[PDB]
């Protein structure tokens, strides 16, 4: 059900790396963002040169902050800012 | 140059030693970026005359055409009027390009009264399907210029020709406006053609039918003008019925049908015979529905007319019949 | 900007009171096109009904061992009498020609030294055995029942805390295990 009710709204990831920070809207839920860095081998295309990996911190109400990758964090909820 | 105040450096050098890029920066970023910085640099090189800072800096942050043309108005940039009559920014506009052809026709008036006046008129007239009143209003502005030039005969030539030529296409082709919106437009077009009734004469007896087929859908605003023209060119029963049904059959909530009842009764008297059966009968048939439009305006015709009929008996029958319908 | 101000005005009135007042005002002024922007009749239909949403939601703007234990006991005796953060009876013992092996904080025995210091403090609080001694403990089984119930209430709140923390962590772990695994992309 976590994916069967998974509304893909398509909001963005508005973050700066350089220590990764994002701004995001308030979903009004007790879920905090979950992050992970993995290999770039899963996709509906898989173009060659797949040794670069996806470090993504995803959540409910925002398009997740993902990127190449070539607790130790938190999300301030009353201020709506992820660090 | 890649930074700002390099403009002012070049200005100081040229000044002590006395550039469309400054204009490209006069039409710079949209919302309150400078709107004045390159303006001040070009306008204080030392100082000679901006003569274009006004136009470009007012087109940076419609009426930007005027924002341009008022800079060097009568004849100071008299040759730069070529650029100053332009508002293109190629996009969809409504009233703006018709107003622009009108403005270039006024520039032609100031330039020689014919040098591109009808040129711009015909240019805007060779536009897409009418379907909208901007084109009809530009062509009728050109017709107003025709009637303005005081040439009565050739002004009627232009009026007839290119105001009954829209009668082939006045409106109703395409758009997100679903109402045809040809009625009032082509009513004013017929007004400019003939039967203006306040300036020009020489309208025939068929001018009433001209106004009818000049609405061609309805004349709710111009039931008054149609009534006046019909009782002028005809002054008869057709005119009376025309005014009556003009107020009655066009629009409800009788902002038209009250004056329609008045037209029916007063005309059926002063054209069609006084105190007759026709006056009071048409009066009943017109003000049958006749809600309390203002306060109660359906008895003030028939009761008084049945009293003017001369007979106490019919006046009393109608008096009971109307007082049983006085104030509902 | 007349049509702009009209769309923004109807936008503020519909951000406050809504399309119900739209139907009302349109039935009240649908004779004239001053409400044609709140009706199907003007070009400000779309811009208007959207600007109402904007100024309502917050997008638009207003229109304008005994030995080691004894050594730890002596460490507690010195930490009970150390009266300044930089002056005490153990600053001398550290570099004063003897061994000082409980003086480390990176030693794990530092934690037992901190516990022994907490015990010396529990003896050094005036209510802990300096010059006042309360007998609600020496002859108090009723205050003892109160204290038993207080420990039990803390325990109940703590069991609730542990259950809620376990549930929250499990839900968050399931959410990471169902997080976006296909549309990996950077901005």
């Amino acid at each position: 059900e976590v994916k069967k009710f998974v509304k893909i709204g398509r909001p963005g990831y508005k973050v700066t790396k350089q220590l990764f920070q994002i701004d995001y809207p308030e979903i009004a839920e007790g879920i905090m963002p979950r992050h992970r860095f993995m290999s770039a081998y899963e996709q509906r295309i898989e173009p060659p040169d797949r040794r670069w990996q996806y470090l993504l911190m995803a959540a409910e109400p925002y398009e997740t902050i993902a990127f190449k990758v070539p607790f130790w964090t938190h999300w301030n909820r009353e201020t709506k800012q992820f660090f | 140059v890649m930074t700002v105040r390099d403009f002012t450096q070049v200005f100081d050098s040229y000044a002590q030693f006395e550039m469309e890029t400054a204009s490209e920066l006069g039409r710079e970023e949209e919302d309150d970026v400078d709107l004045e910085l390159r303006l001040a640099r070009f306008e204080q090189l030392i100082s000679r005359r901006p003569l274009l800072l006004n136009s470009v800096l007012l087109r940076q942050n419609e009426w930007h055409k005027r924002v341009a043309l008022h800079q060097g108005r009568p004849r100071e940039i008299i040759n730069t009027y070529t650029e100053a009559v332009q508002t293109v920014d190629p996009f969809k506009a409504t009233g703006k390009p018709h107003t622009l052809w009108v403005a270039f026709a006024k520039f032609y008036e100031d330039n020689g009264q014919l040098d591109d006046a009808r040129v711009i008129l015909e240019k805007a007239t060779k536009v897409n399907f009418k379907q909208v009143d901007d084109l009809a209003s530009v062509w009728c502005q050109c017709g107003e210029l025709e009637l303005r030039h005081e040439n009565y005969d050739e002004a009627l030539r232009l009026l007839r020709k290119a105001t009954a030529l829209p009668a082939r296409r006045a409106e109703y082709f395409d758009g997100s406006e679903p109402v045809q919106n040809r009625v009032y437009k082509s009513l004013k077009v017929w007004s400019m053609l003939a039967d203006l009734e306040e300036s020009l004469g020489t309208f025939q007896s068929t001018k009433a039918v001209y106004d009818r087929i000049l609405d061609l859908r309805i004349a709710t605003p111009q039931i008054v003008i149609n009534y006046a023209m019909f009782l002028e060119e005809h002054k008869y029963f057709e005119e009376s019925f025309k005014a009556y049904e003009r107020g009655i059959s066009l629009f409800k909530w009788p902002n038209v049908s009250d004056i329609w009842s008045t037209y029916l009764t007063k005309f059926i008297a002063r054209y069609g015979g006084r105190k007759l059966e026709r006056a009071r009968d048409l009066f009943e048939q017109a003000l049958d529905g006749c809600p309390p439009k203002y306060a109660k305006t359906l008895y003030l015709l028939y009761a008084q007319l049945e009293e003017e009929w001369g007979l106490a008996r019919h006046a009393m029958a109608v008096y009971e019949r109307a007082t049983r319908a006085v104030e509902p | 900007p007349e049509v702009r101000n009209i769309v923004d005005k109807t936008a503020s009135f519909v951000a406050r009171n809504g399309p119900e007042f739209e139907a009302r005002i349109r039935q009240n002024e649908i004779n004239n096109p001053k409400f044609n922007f709140l009706n199907p009749n003007d070009p400000y239909h779309a811009y208007y009904r959207h600007k109402v949403s904007e100024f309502k939601e917050g997008k638009a703007q207003e229109p304008s061992s005994a030995f080691d234990l004894d050594v730890v006991k002596l460490t507690a005796q010195f930490v009970a009498r150390n009266g300044r953060q930089f002056l005490t009876q153990l600053m001398q013992k550290e570099q004063r020609n003897y061994q000082f092996d409980f003086l480390r904080p990176q030693h794990s025995l530092f934690n037992y030294f901190t516990k022994l210091v907490e015990q010396y403090t529990k003896i050094l609080i005036p209510p802990k055995g300096l010059f006042s001694k309360l007998k609600k403990e020496a002859e108090n089984p009723r205050e003892v029942l109160d204290q038993v119930c207080y420990r039990v209430e803390w325990a109940k709140f703590q069991e609730r805390e542990r259950k809620k923390e376990e549930e929250e962590k499990e839900k968050e772990r399931v959410a990471y295990a169902q997080i976006d695994w296909h549309d990996f992309v950077v901005v």
